[PDB]
RNA sequence: CUAAUAGGGAACGUGAGCUGGGUUUAGACCGUCGUGAGACAGGUUAGUUUUACCCUACUGAUGAUGUGUUGUUGCCAUGGU
RNA sequence: AAUGCCUCGUCAUCUAAUUAGUGACGCGCAUGAAGGAUGAACGAGAUUCCCACUGUCCCUACCUACUAUCCAGCGAAACCACAGCCAAGGGAACGGGCUUGGCGGAAUCAGCGGGGAAAGAAGACCCUGUUGAGCUUGACUCUAGUCUGGCACGGUGAAG
RNA sequence: CAGGGGAAUCCGACUGUUUAAUUAAAACAAAGCAUCGCGAAGGCCCGCGGCGGGUGUUGACGCGAUGUGAUUUCUGCCCA
RNA sequence: CCCCGCGGACGCUACGCCGCGACGAGUAGGAGGGCCGCUGCGGUGAGCCUUGAAGCCUAGGGCGCGGGCCCGGGUGGAGCCGCCGCAGGUGCAGAUCUUGGUGGUAGUAGCAAAUAUUCAAACGAGAACUUUGAAGGCCGAAGUGGAGAAGGGUUCCAUGU
RNA sequence: UGGGCCACUUUUGGUAAGCAGAACUGGCGCUGCGGGAUGAACCGAACGCCGGGUUAAGGCGCCCGAUGCCGACGCUCAUCA
RNA sequence: CGACCUGGGUAUAGGGGCGAAAGACUAAUCGAACCAUCUAGUAGCUGGUUCCCUCCGAAGUUUCCCUCAGGAUAGCUGGC
RNA sequence: CGGCGACGUCGGCUACCCACCCGACCCGUCUUGAAACACGGACCAAGGAGUCUAACACGUGCGCGAGUCGGGGGCUCGCACGAAAGCCGCCGUGGCGCAAUGAAGGUGAAGGCCGGCGCGCUCGCCGGCCGAGGUGGGAUCCCGAGGCCUCUCCAGUCCGCCGAGGGCGCACCACCGGCCCGUCUCGCCCGCCGCGCCGGGGAGGUGGAGCACGAGCGCACGUGUUAGGACCCGAAAGAUGG
RNA sequence: GGGGACCGUCCCCCGACCGGCGACCGGCCGCCGCCGGGCGCAUUUCCACCGCGGCGGUGCGCCGCGACCGGCUCCGGGACG
RNA sequence: CGCGACCUCAGAUCAGACGUGGCGACCCGCUGAAUUUAAGCAUAUUAGUCAGCGGAGGAGAAGAAACUAACCAGGAUUCCCUCAGUAACGGCGAGUGAACAGGGAAGAGCCCAGCGCCGAAUCCCCGCCCCGCGGCGGGGCGCGGGACAUGUGGCGUACGGAAGACCCGCUCCCCGGCGCCGCUCGUGGGGGGCCCAAGUCCUUCUGAUCGAGGCCCAGCCCGUGGACGGUGUGAGGCCGGUAGCGGCCCCCGGCGCGCCGGGCCCGGGUCUUCCCGGAGUCGGGUUGCUUGGGAAUGCAGCCCAAAGCGGGUGGUAAACUCCAUCUAAGGCUAAAUACCGGCACGAGACCGAUAGUCAACAAGUACCGUAAGGGAAAGUUGAAAAGAACUUUGAAGAGAGAGUUCAAGAGGGCGUGAAACCGUUAAGAGGUAAACGGGUGGGGUCCGCGCAGUCCGCCCGGAGGAUUCAACCCGGCGGCGGGUCCGGCCGUGUCGGCGGCCCGGCGGAUCUUUCCCGC
């Protein structure tokens, strides 16, 4: 809506609130971001460190594919599964421990963030972190890697 | 000029972009046009299905897909010649064949002519002339079964196996899973400077004693 | 020559007053400088000087206000000298 | 000297008087040899003097034609914040307006060139701009064309 | 209708030409003088290109490139 | 344990109403409010209107600090407005602004290059300028004469206005 | 916004400057009002629209509000006070 | 009477022509014609920038910048 | 409490004309400073200049919320409105968020207390519990001795208010610890189908846009910056083709 | 591959207790109120007029005057220490 | 030294055909800047863009891998979403910048050369006859010509192919008509023509009305039609239309059946024996350009110049080695996609005559320039011309009367008719240019139903009317309360689950035939 703005209230005042004596002129200081080491070194370098130079080793035809492994944490292990089948193991009488197969839902390595309840589980992961492994046996579970 | 903290941008407006502009104002327009060419393509097929030929089962390429299985082009000669389907016959009975595509793998082989075979069971087959059926279909069934199915035919579906909890014996306890995985990367990585060692010292074990 | 040939101001008074000799465009010559284009409070020669009918100022010319109209003869405030 | 700053150089001549002219001199700021130095004829070329001539002047006057002027008819434009009497003051340091004083009398005509820092043009001088253009050059970077080497078209025989 | 004249100095020899719309000149041109390139598979020049084109329907008493500027008289030294 | 009285103002769009105290300059600039204003859209006003819409004019009556608004009178002759939201090509004194129109200047400058006109008559409402006659002059054959090229294109010729 | 400027005092260059350059506070810029005749900066005082009272700085012959007090004490005559 | 004047027909076209040379002329345009387009070219520079009331209210200083008529930066401001 | 009221008067500070006293220079603009002898403006009408797209940032409003979002596609008599609206859920592919760190190979965020033991060697095997530590502040909340009452007292029956002290402490802030990735220094252990130039672990500093019981996503609005003609008008120029 | 079992949400019912009839409603009662029709037909009630009537409120068509009270202010007398 | 065949050339107004030029929005092939940004500027950017040249079609181009990948693999082209402002390029500055995978729209595959086999099996032209005409085809005939072994046709093309045997299946194609369907399709398939509801009802407004009231029976009439336009207003019913799987008529196209004319001619599996490919091309060097492509992405020039268990690709140059993947140097191909030009339509929160296209109008017109080219201004009487008869002054323009009209205070550039500016009338004023702020005063035009100046509540008094005032009776309706008095409830639990995978659902990353269909 252009009846909230502020061109509706600058009618009637001559330098349309860029002032008198600086004026609204066309590219005062360059266009973009024009002088990033000259005449605007300061707020370059005050906002935006490293901006100028190289770092680091070049690759060509990177595929962003080949790179892909979303990860889980353990706090959020359990959620994965059904409430179901939580409740059922932990009121289960046997040693029988449910599988949690996170390349399923969609997870590829499983970080050891957070702290598992007191139950056994069986992970699957292509991918285990060495705490996230810890815990897992911790709680009386077991790992197993698929490819 | 920068003013203050912000984000170094880089618009892509040096072009002289406004010659060419692509408004969608005909977006609602053309939905309805390839609708229209949907519902009379539906209609001059009658009883062949609207979506068209049967796709064969395909798994995603790359490893952020390959646990994805999808509809591939068309079934394979590997795959038509177990199913016992001639590749000139089946594209006049609705089963799509990519030539080019070859079975590395059994499952994949035998999954698809399942697929085949199961599908040449569903097919209903109008005689040529409807006055002599030779070996089309009973027409018992061909009469009143006769419908254009809508949708895909046998749609590509992701199965689950679902993995019965069970108890947790000892040795899958003692898996260690984080040092396998840090030494078969060792062992990947050492595998050929190892075999070259062991090369040149199996060319100082032939001179040992001179 | 004369009594004397005093010094100055007025947008270094005064160019819709003039003139245009000088400086100070474009042509050109000389000397010096510069590789050169070219330069020179150095010299020289040739080089368009536009408009007032407006307001005021001033100069003159009719008139205007008050004594009823109109005329003759007069006085002198003031200004110049 | 169209070339000399000092310089109105010095001497002679021209005049009553000459920063002018001519003649002469020359340690010539900074003359000079394809251009130097002369020399008739010529020149809408620059300069000095003389005779004659004259309103150039003393020193202005008179006359003629066409205007201007007045009238009938016809009929613009430039320019215009508002306007239009001065002295001083202060003020963006030169006012038509403001302050203090002088004062101020309709509507106009022919003139006039003191003012309106009059009009005409976004100063051409000067400076600034990370604005140009014409031109020059061992400025930077190139380039047509040219000179040279190599490969190909590109062959057949001999002396070496 | 229809030249004022004379004595000189400077520059340009002369006649010619020139900035249409501020400069007619001492400027340009000029004849004369000097130098340079070239014998054609060439000199100079044009051309995006063709063994293209101009000089050239030409050939050194000719074409092309410069400087100086009639006549007279001279044109000195320096190749770092 | 109200009752001879059966009764007892207003208020409180709570985004409302009420009380008390202090304070109030402003360029550049920022913010808030606007029942200020323009145009169009969704709703709403059982809105207005040929028994007179818009627009315009007005020594008419008023309201608001103000932007502005309402009403009377006239003109006009077919449409228009309030409120809740929505959306802008939404508000002018300037820009040597754009287009159009109009002033003062001003009945002014001016209608002054090439010697020159005059008398009578005719037509005609009307004659310095047309036509005829008479007279005085000019071009003076390198013409203000007689014919062409280029260019123009009907300007040529009659009649009429 | 990143042109500042002015005044008391301190202060550098300069003969000096309504010059140039600093320090400190205030001001003008951005600010009207009373007074200084007049005036960006001085003196008083800062401002919503008004009535009454009183002042500041400055004034009270007349212009022009206020001494039209029987004001006090002296000094001073200028033919540029 | 001549490097004379002039009509018409031809040829040379824009970084090109043509020039007895003045940067002259090339359709009132020439130290690079005219027309259309790129193009609403860029401008740290000049000019303008449209209703009301209420509240708050500056800076011409620091540092860096081919920076000195401009920016960035801190400061001063407003709003939430 | 008085006077006066219809063809002459009564009231109307507004509005029209005139008079007088006081005050009062022409606006706009640049500027330290304009009434300026600084520029633009003769007059009137109509037109006339911060816009739209994209991308960010922050603030505000709305929905859902460790999720969020169908915008591309598809399904719905194919269409007045309707080019709208509705729906999809094996259309959530995907985007953004939910994990960071390193150039990279890669690695990748849980501690506290109670016990027996090696030697409770600054320490390794377990048990049990609780589940992101602690200090100082900290809105709010909780307990609260003692008070405040009645026509009066020996004696408590029910709750309300004030209340010194004490307690649990939100968000947030300061600080001290802890955890993840990089990199140094020191050093000793552990693992095995590969006994390796293999793999893992510790302590102490230090680099990180980290963790430490999520806050994001989508939509709308405002402001600010930027690329675009970019608030509007303005060159001298350059190029292409005639 | 089906079909089953179980679990989580549901469903309409068969039934009781629980809090209430609620802003989810009806029937009965009780109280109150209103309306219509009778009765009541006049010391009641209601309607309109008159008084230059009284009490209250608002306000006087215009132009004026006075009085006392209170707030602020400027002055003047008298007396006491 | 002649005549023939062939080869390579030439002429013809030879017989019969074809191309040229235009448009050019979209598309294809080239060529190709500078302004601009970088606060200067040269690489870079602008941009493979403007301008320039060529060539097409209803689309074009592309296109069935000398691909992507590195996976558990995908599988022609084109377009959308995303990847992603990312990998990368870049005075690593300003800036630039894809692809794969994933999800969709659409979906379609094929043909030669070569290698071989088949008595050239092949093709064009010319005469004759028949069936036809409707873009000129089919059949038959010709000791009729020509092309062609310097290679036509059939089979066949990497997905392998061919030929022989053995076995199995006889399985059935495409073309143009005769008559008729289903009537072609979201209810016609398309094109054209002509038609189809209901007030001009009563009273009134007006110049005119489409305005305003009314139209008993639940209401004037129709409504599958209340879009729009016209008509003297402002109309669902006055008219045209509008709605309708409404009607009728005319014309044209592909769809099934029986027949016709002719073609039409073996397919698959196993085994055996054979056969298998595109060269001044690839690739390499270099140069220039281009790209995100970075020790060189692509394109091109020049030089070098291949191979056949070969060649290409595998995003860092090179050698060795394994592996993966495709098979270049020949060709065609619809759809999804594009469209500021054209034909014909529909619509809009757009503009409303200085706006919107330059152009609402005899507009690319008038006009300007030698030319290239530049390029306006300009809408409105009235419902209807009913466009002022006639009289009178004047030479006429122009007036005064008269007349039309609702109105000419609408009179042919005529709706409304502002401001600036001007004329006249009226009032007031006038020597400090006007104009302005504050304060009064005078005059004037108007306003105030101004002109004897409020209203209304109670009570008192006077003089009159009317019922009926209260209280009781009947009926109706409300408000409030009631152990639920009685229901119907509702919120929360509470049990048998009678109740559902037959006699109720939807889900679960929970368990199973140990009753049932594929190894
Ligand atoms: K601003
Ligand atoms: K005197
Ligand atoms: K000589
Ligand atoms: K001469
Ligand atoms: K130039
Ligand atoms: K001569
Ligand atoms: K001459
Ligand atoms: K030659
Ligand atoms: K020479
Ligand atoms: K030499
Ligand atoms: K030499
Ligand atoms: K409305
Ligand atoms: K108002
Ligand atoms: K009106
Ligand atoms: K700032
Ligand atoms: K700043
Ligand atoms: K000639
Ligand atoms: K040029
Ligand atoms: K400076
Ligand atoms: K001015
Ligand atoms: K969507
Ligand atoms: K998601
Ligand atoms: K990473
Ligand atoms: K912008
Ligand atoms: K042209
Ligand atoms: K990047
Ligand atoms: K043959
Ligand atoms: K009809
Ligand atoms: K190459
Ligand atoms: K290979
Ligand atoms: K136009
Ligand atoms: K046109
Ligand atoms: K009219
Ligand atoms: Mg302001
Ligand atoms: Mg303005
Ligand atoms: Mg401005
Ligand atoms: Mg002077
Ligand atoms: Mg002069
Ligand atoms: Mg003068
Ligand atoms: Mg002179
Ligand atoms: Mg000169
Ligand atoms: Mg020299
Ligand atoms: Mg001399
Ligand atoms: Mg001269
Ligand atoms: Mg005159
Ligand atoms: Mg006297
Ligand atoms: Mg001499
Ligand atoms: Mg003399
Ligand atoms: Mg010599
Ligand atoms: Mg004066
Ligand atoms: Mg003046
Ligand atoms: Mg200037
Ligand atoms: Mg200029
Ligand atoms: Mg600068
Ligand atoms: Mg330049
Ligand atoms: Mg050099
Ligand atoms: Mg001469
Ligand atoms: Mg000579
Ligand atoms: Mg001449
Ligand atoms: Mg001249
Ligand atoms: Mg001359
Ligand atoms: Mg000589
Ligand atoms: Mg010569
Ligand atoms: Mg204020
Ligand atoms: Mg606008
Ligand atoms: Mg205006
Ligand atoms: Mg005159
Ligand atoms: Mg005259
Ligand atoms: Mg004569
Ligand atoms: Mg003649
Ligand atoms: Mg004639
Ligand atoms: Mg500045
Ligand atoms: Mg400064
Ligand atoms: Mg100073
Ligand atoms: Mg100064
Ligand atoms: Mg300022
Ligand atoms: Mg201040
Ligand atoms: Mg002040
Ligand atoms: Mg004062
Ligand atoms: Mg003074
Ligand atoms: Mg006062
Ligand atoms: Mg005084
Ligand atoms: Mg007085
Ligand atoms: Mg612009
Ligand atoms: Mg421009
Ligand atoms: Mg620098
Ligand atoms: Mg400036
Ligand atoms: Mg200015
Ligand atoms: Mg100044
Ligand atoms: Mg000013
Ligand atoms: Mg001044
Ligand atoms: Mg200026
Ligand atoms: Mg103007
Ligand atoms: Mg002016
Ligand atoms: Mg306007
Ligand atoms: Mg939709
Ligand atoms: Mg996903
Ligand atoms: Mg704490
Ligand atoms: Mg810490
Ligand atoms: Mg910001
Ligand atoms: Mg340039
Ligand atoms: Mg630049
Ligand atoms: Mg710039
Ligand atoms: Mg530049
Ligand atoms: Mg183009
Ligand atoms: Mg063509
Ligand atoms: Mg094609
Ligand atoms: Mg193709
Ligand atoms: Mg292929
Ligand atoms: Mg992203
Ligand atoms: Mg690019
Ligand atoms: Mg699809
Ligand atoms: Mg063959
Ligand atoms: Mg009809
Ligand atoms: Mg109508
Ligand atoms: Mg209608
Ligand atoms: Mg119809
Ligand atoms: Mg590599
Ligand atoms: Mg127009
Ligand atoms: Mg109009
Ligand atoms: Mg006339
Ligand atoms: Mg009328
Ligand atoms: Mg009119
Ligand atoms: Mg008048």
């Amino acid at each position: 809506p252009s009846r909230l703005r502020k061109t509706r209230k600058l009618r009637g005042h001559v330098s349309h609130g860029h002032g008198r004596i600086g004026k609204h002129r066309k590219h005062p200081g360059g266009r973009g971001n024009a002088g990033g080491l000259h005449h605007h070194r300061i707020n370059f370098d005050k906002y935006h460190p490293g901006y100028f130079g190289k770092v680091g080793m070049k690759h060509y035809h990177l595929k962003r594919n080949q790179s892909f492994c979303p990860t889980v944490n353990l706090d959020k292990l359990w959620t994965l599964v059904s409430e179901q089948t939580r409740v059922n193991a932990a009121k289960n009488k046997t040693g029988a421990a449910p599988i949690i197969d996170v390349v399923r839902s969609g997870y590829y390595k499983v970080l050891g963030k957070g702290k598992l309840p007191k139950q056994p589980v069986i992970v699957k992961a292509k991918f285990f972190s060495r705490r996230a492994e810890e815990k897992i046996k911790s709680v009386g579970g077991a790992c197993v890697l698929v490819a | 000029a920068p003013s203050r903290n912000g984000m170094v941008l880089k618009p892509h407006f040096h072009k002289d972009w406004q010659r060419r502009v692509a408004t969608w104002f005909n977006q609602p327009a053309r939905k309805i046009r390839r609708r229209k060419a949907r519902q009379a393509k539906a209609r001059r097929i009658a009883p062949r299905p609207a979506s068209g030929p049967i796709r064969p089962i395909v798994r995603c390429p790359t490893v952020r897909y390959h646990t994805k299985v999808r509809a591939g082009r068309g079934f394979s000669l590997e795959e038509l010649r177990v199913a016992g389907i001639h590749k000139k016959v089946a594209r006049t009975i609705g089963i799509s064949v990519d030539p080019r595509r070859r079975n590395k793998s059994t499952e994949s082989l035998q999954a698809n002519v399942q697929r085949l075979k199961e599908y040449r069971s569903k097919l209903i087959l109008f005689p040529r002339k409807p006055s002599a059926p030779k070996k089309g279909d009973s027409s018992a069934e061909e009469l009143k079964l006769a419908t254009q199915l809508t949708g895909p035919v046998m749609p590509v579906r992701n199965v689950y196996k679902k993995e019965k909890a069970r108890v947790i014996t000892e040795e899958e306890k003692n898996f260690k899973a984080f040092a396998s995985l840090r030494m078969a990367r060792a062992n990947a990585r050492l595998f050929g400077i190892r075999a070259k060692r062991a090369k040149e010292a199996a060319e100082q074990d032939v001179e040992k004693k001179k």
